[PDB]
RNA sequence: UCGGUUUUUCAACCGGAUCUUUCCUUCUGGCUAACCUGUACUCCUUGUGGGUGCAGGCGAACCAGGACUUUUACUUUGAAAAAAUUAGAGUGUUCAAAGCAGGCGAAAGCUCGAAUAUAUUAGCAUGGAAUAAUGGAAUAGGAC
């Protein structure tokens, strides 16, 4: 069984960019990974999202800028507190400053930077650049 | 639990310091005092209806409930007036940030009143330690799953 | 290969792929009406019909299945609705 | 093991003292007493250190033993006498009244009082017991009792203690919308109104509580002790009105007074 | 993938877009439901049944005519087999290795076909047992397949 | 036709369509005898931005299938009747809320109770007998949601010059930005 | 303006309030405070500027009383975690480690002190309800 498709989106998102192809397919998509998108897209990360979230599970096709680097996971949904994001920060992110760490956060779903503004850590769901 | 064959013993048993006057017969005979045992917990109409006896019982007796009110599910009953609850857990592990799962078997004590069966969602709290284990009894049993009584054999 | 339409396939692209691999997954199975030369009226038959399948009254043998598709028996007339 | 103790490490010492950890290894034990160890400050920690009218132990004597100290009503011969919140020392000598309250940051300030105010103790209602012959009394958080009060008087109320006799003269009833005192934990010494009650059920009982600079603060009523009407205090506060400033604005007072 | 026996296999029976219409191949789907309750009188399965309307009648999907599938149409009616079909079935093949075992021996690998079938039935079993669908305790030994057969 | 067709009491809008349907009463056999099951209820003459209007109808819910029997015709004849404004009919689907983490859950909240599934539903509906075969979600870079609504190129007559003021109608509805097209 | 101070024009970033086609445990009332209110009308700038005021009628601004509440795992805030130590303020122990004092007048006597922050996890109460399980009404003994 696959048994994060979230994390599966993710490398096949990744798979894409290293090749330089501006189109990928989700298989079984839906619901956190869209979320994940409309994150990503927020910031530019992706150019434009398109699902045939048909009459079964969905299907997501991402026409994409290419300017993403990678964008990670972590399945063991880590219960981030709100002192050790800094650290994860360290950790995840390349540059100090640029990049976002996504968070599924009571407030809902969004990067590391506006979970710090609302004041609301969560669990780490994954991240961009 | 128990249920049925009430004074049947050795010493006849007798609800303490309560007494029932034997001169003059009034509605309902017999006075069994009981107290509200409060924190919101219902007490059972089954305990005022059907009249056991038990000195442990949390309604009936002079038991009192203060301290940490735990729940759990039920997994002995091959007992009497006892039962075992396995309460769950998620104890953090600091070096991996992870959660391992434990078992922590409490034993209680379930009053006469209530009707308990092996695999239910139970309530429980703090007690005088009534047996070298039993520190805990039953407060309030609700449903197995969502079913009262549906469960039967097929077609 | 730089980008590819992966919302509007041409129609031999997807003929070229089976049944659930495309994007909208949908049977290539089209299941008939049959013309009997016995009976004067119109019966559903599936293109793959399992087990033996009868006409109207009469038990007569209208296809055979074996492997894929089914074998209509002697030559009928038929169309996908 | 064995027993009580009866000796204590200047370590292992309360916090509010501010004691000296280098100069001497035993505190003061405060001995048995009205309020809690806790929560209680001894003479000899007030007087030898807040004061500074003494600076040794046998110094300390000499001032209690010829009987000028008085606390609340009596001299008190013994050294390591409790003396904790709302108490009143009146020494003979000058007639130098004070009532330890506590501070902003939650120490026992030196606060100057005259004889007027320094009359009443402010007395927190621990709990009311109908005692032998069928005769209800109060209970003062300094184990203090009065027998015979008004009779609409429950827990966490506050009352006047005359000190002359063990009489109520006035109280307060505990009231949402009334003005306030915090007396431990992390949050000490604040005062504020009293927005909302949390009643709860077995133990613990949790109430809200606004300062003049709109901070909510939320505190178990062990700690809660009420001191009047919003506006109006029972009891003189301490400099700066007794409200916990933030570091920052602690700073800046700093950067401010530098006036010589 | 495919459970015991190693190989993926994508044979998968699709089901299209619209759950309501195809319209062409009529027939109201009271006609129909009782049409499967005369072949489940007649003493078919569920999937038997599907296959059969597949075979003659102008049907798509029962879920899609009808607003319940085959099974649950059956229940309603109190017409379901006593064991939930696949496990019968499976019932039935164990027995039938038992008895090959019981006519012949040494036949290591029938033995070792006949634990994985045992192994199935105590998989489904269980998640049976779960969903409240089988009474508690079920065992499929010798002493009780054999009773049950059909 | 108070009680006949209204359902409730007011509106001139429903006296309207009460009239309307007596007047279709009138042709006699084929359009009197098979129509006597149907219940009118809340009718929104909903504007088209910048054009003509659209009459959405909603009608009972345990029927519909009985419409769907009639329907069509009827449709035709009320579009040539009322003078250019679009007929939609339409189920009065309720929309349970979600089960918030407090408040008394009564019960397990049907699936078809849900919204999306009532929207999906809804579409269906009010493409009058077409059919979706495919519900394709754009995504655009700022943050909106557009439905591409596939229909079939087998009788796309009927409709032909109402898509512009379906689409209206259903943002009205809802606020979701919806597209209808047609492969080659 | 005598380096700080707030309206406006604008951005951004949440937060809460909303009716939305879509609900906050629910009332038994306590109590209402404010108007959907209006009963008389008016102090007064030609009047929706301004509200004292009781006979139909706002729930939340908390009180106390039941009735039952799917539960948790999270996370936020708060309460806690005795001090010493660690981190860290302030302070010329000749500096430094130190300590917790000292510093300031006219050097004839009045005030700033001695902060705070973490120390996670187990319980405690709240804010949040995305994530992750869990459970609702199928032989309805189901809901109001
Ligand atoms: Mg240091
Ligand atoms: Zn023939």
């Amino acid at each position: 069984t696959r048994t994060s498709v979230l994390a599966d989106a993710l490398n096949a998102i990744n798979n894409a960019e290293k090749t330089g192809k501006r189109q990928v397919l989700i298989r079984p998509s839906s619901k956190v990974i869209i979320k994940f998108l409309q994150v990503m897209q927020k910031h530019g990360y992706i150019g434009e999202f398109e699902y045939i979230d048909d009459h079964r599970s969905g299907k997501i096709v991402v026409q994409l800028n290419g300017r993403l680097n990678k964008c990670g996971v972590i399945s063991p949904r880590f219960n981030v507190k709100i002192a050790d994001v800094e650290k994860w920060t360290a950790n995840l992110l390349p540059a100090r400053q640029f990049g976002y760490v996504i968070l599924t956060t009571s407030a809902g779903i969004m990067d590391h930077e506006e979970a710090h503004r609302k004041h609301v850590s969560g669990k780490i769901l994954g991240f961009v650049y | 639990s128990t249920e049925l064959t009430v004074q049947s013993e050795r010493a006849f048993q007798k609800q303490p310091h309560i007494f029932t006057n034997p001169k003059a017969k009034a509605n309902r005979k017999t006075k069994r005092w009981y107290k509200n045992v409060g924190l919101g917990f219902k007490t059972p109409k089954t305990a005022i209806e059907g009249s056991y006896i038990d000195k442990k019982c949390p309604f009936t007796g002079l038991v009192s409930i203060r301290g940490k009110i735990l729940t759990g599910t039920v997994v002995s009953t091959r007992m009497h007036r006892t039962i075992v609850i396995r309460r769950d857990y998620l104890h953090y592990v600091p070096k991996y940030n992870r959660y391992e799962k434990r078992h922590k078997n409490v034993p209680a004590h379930v009053s006469p009143a209530f009707r308990v069966q092996v695999g239910d969602i139970v309530t429980v709290g703090q007690c005088r330690p009534i047996s070298k284990t039993v520190r805990f009894n039953v407060l309030k049993v609700a449903s197995a799953t969502g079913k009262a009584n549906k469960q039967f054999a097929k077609f | 290969v730089l980008v590819q339409d992966l919302l509007h396939p041409t129609a031999a692209s997807e003929a070229r792929k089976h049944k659930l691999k495309t994007l909208v997954q949908s049977p290539r199975s089209h299941f008939l009406d049959v013309k009997c030369p016995g009976c004067l009226n119109i019966t559903t038959v599936f293109s793959h019909a399992q087990t033996a399948v009868t006409c109207e009254s009469c038990s007569t043998v209208l296809c055979t299945p074996t492997g894929g598709k089914a074998k209509l028996s002697e030559g009928t007339s038929f169309r996908r609705k | 093991a064995r027993g009580p103790k009866k000796h204590l490490k200047r370590l292992a010492a309360p916090h509010h003292w501010m004691l000296d950890k280098l100069s001497g290894c035993y505190a003061p034990r405060p001995s048995a007493g009205p309020h809690k160890l806790r929560e209680s400050l001894p003479l000899i920690v007030f007087l030898r250190n807040r004061l500074k009218y003494a600076l040794n132990g046998r110094e300390v004597k000499a001032i209690l033993m010829q009987r000028h100290v008085k606390v609340d009503g009596k001299v008190r011969t013994d050294t390591t006498f409790p003396a904790g919140f709302m108490d009143v020392i009146t020494l003979e000598a000058t007639n130098e009244n004070f009532r330890l309250v506590y501070d902003v940051k939650g120490r026992f300030a030196v606060h100057r009082i005259t004889d007027e105010e320094a009359s009443y103790k402010l007395a927190k209602v621990k709990k009311v017991q109908l005692g032998k012959k069928g005769i209800p009394y109060v209970v003062t958080h300094d184990g203090r009792t009065i027998r015979y009060p008004d009779p609409n008087i429950k827990v966490n109320d506050t009352v006047k203690v005359d000190l002359a006799t063990g009489t109520i003269t006035d109280f307060i009833k505990f009231d949402t919308g009334k003005l306030v005192y915090v007396t431990g934990g992390r949050n000490l010494g604040r005062v504020g109104t009293i927005v909302h009650r949390e009643r709860h059920e077995g133990g613990f009982d949790l109430v809200h509580i606004k300062d003049s600079l709109e901070n909510t603060f939320v505190t178990r009523l062990n700690n809660v002790f009420v001191i009047g009407e919003p506006g109006r205090p029972w009891i003189s506060l301490p400099k700066g009105k007794g409200i916990k400033l933030t570091i920052s604005e602690e700073r800046d007072r700093r950067r401010a007074q530098h006036g010589l | 993938g495919r459970m015991h026996s190693k190989g993926k296999g994508m044979s998968s029976s699709a089901i299209p877009y619209s759950r309501n219409a195809p319209a062409w191949f009529k027939g109201s789907s009271d006609g129909v439901v009782e049409q499967i309750i005369k072949y489940a009188r007649k003493g078919l399965t569920p999937s038997q049944i599907g296959v059969l309307l597949r075979d003659a009648h102008g049907v798509t999907q029962a879920k899609v005519i009808t607003g319940n599938k085959i099974l649950r149409i059956l229940k309603s009616n109190g017409l379901a087999p006593e064991i939930p079909e696949d496990l019968y079935f499976l019932i039935k093949k164990a027995v039938s290795v038992r008895k090959h075992l019981e006519r012949n021996r040494k036949d290591k690998d029938a033995k070792f076909r006949l634990i994985l079938i045992e192994s199935r039935i105590h998989r489904l079993a269980r998640y049976y047992r779960t969903v409240s669908v089988l009474p508690p305790n079920w065992k499929y030994e010798s002493a009780t397949a054999s009773a049950l057969v059909n | 036709p108070q009680a006949k067709i209204l359902s409730q009491a007011p509106t001139e809008l429903e006296l309207q369509v009460a009239q309307a349907f007596i007047d279709l009463e009138n042709n006699s056999p084929e359009l009197k005898a098979d129509l006597r099951a149907l219940q009118f209820k809340s009718i929104r003459e909903i504007e088209v931005a910048g054009g003509k209007k659209a009459l959405a109808v909603f009608v009972p819910v345990p029927s519909l299938a009985a419409y769907h029997k009639v329907q069509i015709k009827l449709t035709r004849e009320l579009e040539k009747k009322f003078q250019d404004r679009h007929v939609i009919f339409l189920a009065e689907r309720r929309i349970l809320p979600k089960p918030s983490r407090k408040s008394r859950q009564t019960q397990k909240r049907p699936r078809s109770r849900t919204l999306t599934a009532v929207h999906d539903k809804i579409l269906e509906d009010l493409v009058f007998p077409t059919e979706i075969v495919g519900k394709r979600v754009r995504y655009l870079v700022g943050g909106n949601k557009i439905q591409k609504i596939l229909l079939n190129s087998k009788d796309v007559q009927h409709i032909d010059n109402k898509l512009e003021s379906f689409q209206a109608v259903y943002n009205k509805l809802t606020g979701k930005q919806i597209v209808f097209e047609i492969p080659s």
